[PDB]
């Protein structure tokens, strides 16, 4: 009883989330990786396409030009599909998307430190600029399991 | 107990992360 | 089995609410009190005076 209880509210948390990040709410949900675009009252599913993976490429300045102060809040990139050779611009998303038109842009806040993790490793971005290479088994993980 | 704090982060390290790390 | 579940998808939330308030969601998780600040997919920690 008290079971469907913990269900019925934490089902509104979901509704809420997904109108922030619905790819993630609705993939942890029905548990497949599932990409999917917010749209007012309704949510809707949109689906993938898998590109060269090598080559993609990171470029180290986060500013855009023009002008200061506005600044991608995701590193910028260079990927192709494949076959093919058109050199494209997106913009890096988490769990290896990569964006096409929506660049994440964010006005630029002095000092800024962000690291960003694509494939296998971080980079870190100390002002919008690169600075270095992060070992990505040097950042412990939060376990979370109530067992 | 939660007092009067400033809190910023000394050293380079340390961080954590998420990542889907519980399989049912 | 069920149980599992709800703690798998609410480890998702926790994903989610840490980009916006890192310090709070730490904190809920290892029970202590934590500051921490955001940082692209890394979160770092951060100590108090
Ligand atoms: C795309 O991937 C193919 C497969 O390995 C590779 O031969 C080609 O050079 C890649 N293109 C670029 C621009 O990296
Ligand atoms: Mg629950």
């Amino acid at each position: 009883e008290a079971w469907c209880v913990d269900q019925r509210r934490t089902l509104e948390v979901f509704k809420e989330l997904s109108k922030i990040n619905p790819s993630a709410i609705l993939s942890a949900i029905y548990n497949k990786p599932i990409a999917a675009r917010f749209m007012g009252d309704v949510l809707g599913l949109a689906s993938c396409v898998t590109i060269n993976q090598t080559s993609v490429k990171v470029l180290r300045d986060m500013n855009v030009k023009e002008s200061p102060g506005r600044c991608y809040s995701r590193p910028v990139v260079i990927f192709n599909f494949a076959n093919s050779s058109y050199v494209q611009y997106g913009q890096l998303g988490e769990d290896n998307e990569i964006l096409l038109g929506n660049h994440r842009t964010e006005e630029c806040q002095l000092p800024s430190l962000k690291i960003f993790i694509a494939g296998n490793s971080a980079y870190e971005y100390v002002d919008y600029l690169f600075k270095r290479m992060i070992d990505l088994s040097s950042i412990s993980t939060v376990d979370s399991m109530i067992a | 107990k939660y007092p009067y704090r400033v809190c910023s982060m000394a050293q380079g390290t340390d961080l954590i992360r998420f990542e889907r790390n519980i399989v049912c």
